[PDB]
């Protein structure tokens, strides 16, 4: 339902190998994933009863020129049973 | 429109405030020191098909 | 919730069949109780400045900027 | 006594001849006890005053009240090329203060021979006496008495037939208040303006002529050559155990007869008043505030004049200063706060305005205490005197600006209710005006 | 030069045969603050500018006029030469002028002259 | 009289009398319609000039 | 009218040569050997006093420049000493410059009541030189505990670096001052 | 972490390298060094006005003041030395508010006239105001003004702006080696000037525009011409001689 206890949850309840960076602030949850794991993150939080995201606000991408993995893609997603918004970002190039 | 004092001076003292502040970038200033050693604008111009009447 | 959207009473109308009838029996619903939170915006409105107090951030009173050092470097730094 | 601290013997005074019935020049000087056995006293070395001095508890005169032993102790006890320079402030630029002209009107020897023990003290090879520029008779007056010491061979090369070669000169400043600062005077004396330096650099490391050097009062070097002679158990026995001796006050204000007198170091406010000064102008009663020493130094207030002594610490502990132990008494019959707003534009027009908390802060509390001193001012208006004069206070390069904003704080302090009574008798009067 | 993502970005042939310099702006003259410094740009080199014959209006044909100042920042001189390689720009590297921490006290400014000297 | 230049304008405009050794201007008589507040010096034998509104202010007596 | 620059006139000018005198020389060599030969600058005080006492009062940039090229520093130094330091007068005084106004200490006791009927009886504003060029009036320093507020200071330049004497004159009544200028206009001074 | 500005500190000799903690952190510098200095080793920038690298330590602006644990009052930290095992604090209260104080005076005289300052977009008594100053003004009494004197050609003046930073004074006296100007005047009365009405000569007196501060020097060529934000700054080299 909140940022407090879905971050626990979401810590114990994913497959390790999936996220490999976890933030819980005020400004958002977030969960940093590998390019090959994006689909399977989505579909586990899209069907898990106790993590039912059915909402994809949007899909938008981040320029970083400095960094070796160009560009960054951001999933906002939101969860209209439990009131919750949760942010996941994948990191890919230009091919 | 441009103001000026009662006195029949330009109130503009070229500080460009406004052309920094102006997100259309709808006004080029050129100024330079007056005769008098006064800070006056030489060329105000505002473009009127870029301005969009924001009042910044 | 956001701002005072909390503090004020107005009802949220839900549709049945989602036809585009329902869409505007809504269309007409959410106005009404857009017109009763204004009223009630209007009757609670109390008083007070109307920005925040931090001036890094906002600008300054005209008359401020006119007569105070700082006033004024905080509306050029602004600007 | 410990219990009774107070009362000088005309014997056991050190400033005889303070009021000039008697020759000041050589021929008193030594019939007095001036210039006596001086050559025994700087052939037992360098290390043996030092001790004496420390064993005597001397501490400084001049406002401050450093002990003079551990002082002279931080000179360099080996020269490296670089000569050791004995510098005497007698700059007195306080208001309300006589002591420095006194003594160098009318006893010019006491100071010779105090400098030419402090030099042996500190390994010094010359001394500068910077005299405040407006005593100009003074300085003539103590030029005549320095050319009668060279000519007697009690100074120059082979002082009092010593083997010592120590040279007293006479510098003067040009009217400059901020001039009586350790720094400042050593920036005036080098030709340069008198703006005090930073402190990292010490005095003792790096100051005149960038060699070691020490600045020290009138009053803690004129006192040097009779310590040594009549000992330092004697001059330990006046006043409390960590501040001893006797010391000068130039008492002054609404006193029936103001004048200057010598008395031991714990000797009562109100017995000192009381005892060799008349009453308090319309009595004790009449009394409303005391200045204890001087313009630097905070205001202490009736209720806690009585049963104060005045020490260096004993005055500390009151939140006020000994300073240069002036003594300014003001009666009910002054306005206060008039009083301190002239303090403020005493210290604004001396402010040398080297560093930004003094050159603006002064004239920004000089400029509030006017407007108070009409009662032109908000209640909210004294939380910002705090404010500014908080801010002045230990950010300053020198201690004007500490001395700048004490007077408000203890204005504020002690007579908070005539500001605000003031400012609600100025709006009650604007409010029935229109 | 390996520009390969020159070719799949979509940049025109014309333009990828620009040269640019690689440099980290120093810290300004005028101001003795030092934020906007470790940060590196490129610069196209777009001088090609003229004056408007109707306001005097600075006119330009250059595409990349403002990019390298406005929008294109690197953290690191790597990641610019990375950025220039990948898109086929000819570069040269500018390394900056980095000052130096002397030794200076306050007690420098009172030195002993020294003994005077009748020479 | 669009002939004169704003600065001939302003040359014409006689300087204020001031008796102190400074004055503030402000550019108008309400203090919010004007300019920011100036204070000018007036311890030179010429006329002292507003770097805002142009006018000159002159000491009175000394 | 105290100011921190300089505008040629007249009176006083770089043009106008200064040298200090014959007498004055020796004077100068004994100011200088109280300081090291390479410390030259540090009679720079006891040398602009000197060319204030005998230039009459007052300080004209030539002489500046003179004490500059004795002590052998730039004149800018000289000019910051000499406008620093408030006994230096850099305007042209009288020829008995007249100390009035009190201090805080001072004015408890009423010091703050005798620089008006002087101003009055001589009937030109402080900083102000008499017609004839006797007297002046200037905001003194006072020096002491000031137990008679009523203290006015003559510092005389009648006789130059000669006859320079500053005094302090205690207890002078706002009539009593009138008297002692009379007394020093004709000639004679009054005891203190 | 990195020196402030890429600064590159020459150890002479291992053996003398005094260590300080600036904000917790180890920092070693060698023995001559400022607390300022060390401070810039280990990434902290101190607000400074009257301290220039290049020209002799004065501190008079009291802008540098930082805490140090063996203090009872803020040390100027461009010209405190630092010694060995000295913890220096710099985002304490105690220096905040001395920064906010010293800003709050500096503030308190100076000329409401920003629009019309040649160093509207570039100065830094504005930029450490709004960093390090505080937000509102608590001084409404009269300001004080002076007069401006012509420096030359090339020197624009407008000492009403002057802080009082004697950076001119010490370029002047050592880097220019033309002794023309100076500090004249005692207390709040002081000014900046040549005393004689005379001309900057020096050939590097142009460089007085920029070491100063605040606008109250600057070029009179380049006045009211443009803004600093409009400008596009490219670093050339000289030609004019064969130093460039
Ligand atoms: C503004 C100011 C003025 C001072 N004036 C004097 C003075 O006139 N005479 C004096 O002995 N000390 C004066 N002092 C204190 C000096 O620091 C003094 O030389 C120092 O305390 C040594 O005094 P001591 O001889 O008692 O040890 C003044 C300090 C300040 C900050
Ligand atoms: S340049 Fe713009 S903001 Fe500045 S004075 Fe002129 S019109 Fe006003
Ligand atoms: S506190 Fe005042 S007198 Fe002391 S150095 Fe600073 S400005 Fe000068
Ligand atoms: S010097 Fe700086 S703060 Fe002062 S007016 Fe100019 S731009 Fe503003
Ligand atoms: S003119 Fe500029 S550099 Fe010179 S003291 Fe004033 S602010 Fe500092
Ligand atoms: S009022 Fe001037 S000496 Fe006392
Ligand atoms: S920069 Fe250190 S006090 Fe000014
Ligand atoms: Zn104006």
């Amino acid at each position: 339902m909140d940022n407090q206890f879905i971050f626990k949850y979401s810590w114990e309840t994913l497959p390790k190998k999936w996220v490999k960076k976890m933030e819980r602030s005020e400004h958002g949850n977030r969960f940093d994933t590998n390019t090959d794991y994006l689909f399977q993150l989505l579909c586990f939080l899209k069907l898990h009863t106790y993590t039912r995201v059915q909402v994809l606000i949007d899909i938008c991408g981040v320029d970083y020129p400095s960094r070796k993995r160009r560009f960054e893609v951001v999933y906002n997603l939101l969860s209209t049973r439990y009131n919750s918004r949760i942010r996941v970002q994948t990191s890919a190039d230009e091919v | 429109a441009l103001r000026r004092y009662p006195t029949g001076e330009e109130r503009c003292i070229a500080c460009k405030l406004c052309e920094a502040v102006c997100p259309a970038q709808a006004i080029t200033i050129e100024a330079e020191e007056r005769e008098d050693g006064s800070r006056r604008t030489t060329r105000y111009d505002i473009d009127m098909t870029k301005c969009i009447y924001c009042g910044f | 919730p956001y701002d005072v959207y909390d503090q004020l009473d107005f009802d949220v109308p839900v549709g049945t069949r989602g036809d585009c009838y329902d869409r505007y029996c809504i269309r007409i619903e959410e106005m009404r109780q857009s017109l009763r939170i204004i009223v009630q915006c209007l009757n609670q409105m109390p008083s007070g400045m109307i920005k925040a107090d931090d001036r890094k951030l906002c600008p300054p009173s005209r008359c401020r900027m006119k007569l105070s050092m700082e006033s004024l470097i905080h509306h050029f730094e602004l600007y | 006594e410990k219990t009774h601290f107070g009362g000088l013997k005309d014997e056991d005074r050190i400033f005889t001849n303070l009021y000039g019935l008697h020759d000041p020049f050589l021929k008193g000087a030594m019939k007095r006890g001036d210039w006596h056995r001086t050559k025994d006293l700087v052939l037992k070395g360098t290390d043996w005053i030092v001790n004496e001095m420390k064993k005597s508890g001397l501490r400084g005169r001049g406002g401050a009240g450093f002990p003079s032993g551990l002082k002279w102790s931080f000179m360099p006890k080996v020269s490296d090329g670089r000569p050791s320079y004995l510098v005497v402030n007698a700059d007195e630029s306080e208001p309300g203060t006589c002591k420095d002209r006194e003594i160098m009107r009318h006893d010019p020897h006491k100071l010779l021979e105090g400098c030419l023990i402090a030099g042996v003290g500190m390994r010094a090879s010359a001394a500068y006496i910077y005299i405040r520029g407006e005593y100009v008779n003074e300085r003539l007056n103590l030029e005549k008495a320095r050319r009668e010491a060279y000519a007697a061979g009690l100074l120059g090369k082979n002082a009092c037939g010593s083997g010592y070669d120590f040279e007293v000169y006479i510098h003067f400043g040009a009217g400059a208040y901020i001039c009586g600062e350790e720094t400042a005077l050593l920036e005036s004396l080098e030709g340069k303006q008198g703006k005090p330096r930073l402190k990292p650099p010490f005095p003792a490391n790096a100051g005149l002529y960038g060699c070691p050097t020490t600045v020290t009062n009138v009053e803690t070097v004129a006192v040097s050559p009779t310590i040594l002679r009549r000992g330092p158990e004697w001059f330990s026995s006046f006043g409390r155990k960590n501040n001893a001796g006797t010391k000068l006050f130039c008492i002054s204000g609404h006193v029936n007869k103001p004048c200057t007198v010598e008395e031991e170091m714990s000797i009562p406010l109100k017995e000192l008043i009381e005892r060799h000064c008349g009453g308090v102008r319309g009595g004790w009663d009449n009394l409303l505030a005391i200045i204890p020493g001087g313009s630097s130094v905070p205001l202490i207030p009736k209720n806690i004049c009585e049963d104060v002594l005045m020490d260096f610490d004993a005055l500390k502990a009151v939140q006020s200063g000994l300073g240069t132990a002036a003594v300014i008494v003001m009666d009910k019959s002054t306005d206060v706060v008039d009083a301190i707003a002239r303090l403020s534009y005493f210290y604004k027009h001396e402010s040398c305005g080297q560093c930004t908390p003094c050159r603006e802060g002064t004239g920004w509390l000089w400029m509030i205490m006017e407007r108070m001193k009409v009662g032109n001012a908000k209640l909210e208006e004294i939380d910002m005197l705090q404010e500014v004069t908080k801010q002045i206070e230990g950010h300053t390069i020198c201690a004007l600006g500490d001395a700048a904003a004490w007077p408000v704080q203890g204005l504020i302090r002690h007579f908070r209710p005539e500001l605000e009574r003031r400012i609600r008798e100025r709006a009650e009067r604007e409010l029935l005006q229109a | 030069k390996r520009g390969e993502i020159g070719k799949v970005s979509g940049i025109p042939e014309e333009h990828l045969s620009r040269k640019v310099i690689i440099y980290s702006p120093a810290r300004t003259a005028t101001q003795s603050g030092s934020g906007k410094l470790g940060k590196w740009k490129i610069n196209f080199v777009s001088t090609l500018k003229w004056e408007n014959p109707l306001m005097g209006w600075t006119s330009t044909g250059d595409p990349y006029a403002n990019v390298g100042d406005s929008a294109l920042a690197f953290d690191s001189e790597e990641a610019a030469k990375s950025f220039a390689e990948r898109h086929g720009w000819d570069y040269k590297v500018k390394k900056p002028n980095t000052p130096l921490l002397k030794v200076k006290s306050y007690s420098d400014n009172f030195k002993w002259k020294g003994n005077p000297q009748p020479e | 009289r669009s002939k004169k230049s704003p600065m001939e304008l302003i040359s014409e405009v006689p300087p204020i009398k001031v008796d102190g050794r400074i004055v503030a201007c402000e550019g108008d008589t309400n203090p919010a319609l004007g300019h920011p507040i100036e204070f000018i010096c007036l311890d030179l034998n010429e006329p002292a000039i507003c770097k805002y509104c142009g006018l000159r202010y002159v000491q009175d007596h000394h | 009218t105290a100011l921190n620059y300089h505008l040629d006139s007249p009176d006083n000018k770089p043009d106008l040569p200064w040298e200090f005198s014959e007498a004055n020389q020796s004077k100068v060599k004994e100011i200088l050997s109280y300081y090291p030969s390479n410390y030259k600058q540090s009679a720079v005080i006891p040398l602009l006093d000197l060319a204030q006492q005998q230039n009459g009062g007052w300080l004209p940039v030539s002489a500046m420049n003179a004490v500059a090229k004795v002590i052998e520093v730039a004149p800018i130094r000289v000019y910051e000493v000499a406008t620093f330091y408030s006994m230096f007068n850099r305007a042209k005084v009288g020829k008995y410059h007249l100390l009035v106004c009190g201090t805080t200490p001072c004015m408890i006791r009423g010091s703050r009541d005798i620089e008006s009927a002087l101003l009055d009886h001589l009937g030109v504003k402080r900083g102000e030189v008499t017609k004839d060029g006797l007297f002046s009036v200037g905001e003194m320093e006072c020096m002491g505990c000031c137990v008679n507020a009523p203290m006015i200071t003559v510092a005389d330049y009648s006789n130059g670096s000669e006859g320079y004497t500053y005094n302090y004159f205690e207890d002078v009544t706002p009539e009593k001052v009138v008297e002692i200028v009379e007394k020093l206009r004709k000639g004679e001074k009054p005891p203190h | 972490r990195n020196p402030v500005g890429g600064a590159r500190v020459h150890f002479s000799n291992p053996e003398d390298a005094i260590e300080v903690f600036v904000d917790g952190y180890a920092v070693k510098v060698p023995k001559g060094f400022t607390v300022l200095q060390a401070c810039e080793v280990a990434g902290v920038d101190i607000p400074r006005f009257c301290y220039h690298s290049r020209l002799s330590i004065a501190g008079n602006c009291r802008m540098c003041l930082v805490e140090v644990e063996k203090s009872p009052k803020p040390v100027a930290s461009c010209a405190m030395p630092a010694l060995p095992g000295m913890k220096i604090k710099t985002d304490t209260p105690i220096a905040k508010k001395a920064r906010e104080g010293v800003m709050e005076f500096l503030l308190m005289n100076h000329p409401l006239d920003c629009p019309i300052c040649d160093q509207g977009g570039e100065c830094d008594l504005q930029d450490q105001s709004m960093a390090f100053g505080s937000d509102r003004g608590r001084f409404t009494e009269m300001k004080r003004s002076v007069v401006d004197k012509n420096l030359g050609p090339l020197v624009k003046t407008v000492m009403t702006r002057c802080i009082q930073c004697t950076r001119c004074v010490r370029f002047a006296s050592e880097v220019a080696g033309v002794q023309d100007l100076g500090i004249l005047g005692r207390g709040s009365g002081e000014e900046i000037g040549t005393y004689v009405e005379k001309l900057m000569t020096s050939e590097l007196s142009g460089n007085v525009i920029d070491i100063c501060p605040v606008g109250a020097l600057t070029s009179k060529p380049f006045a009211f011409k443009a803004r600093n934000w409009e400008l596009k700054a490219t670093e050339t080299i000289d030609v004019s001689d064969a130093v460039g």
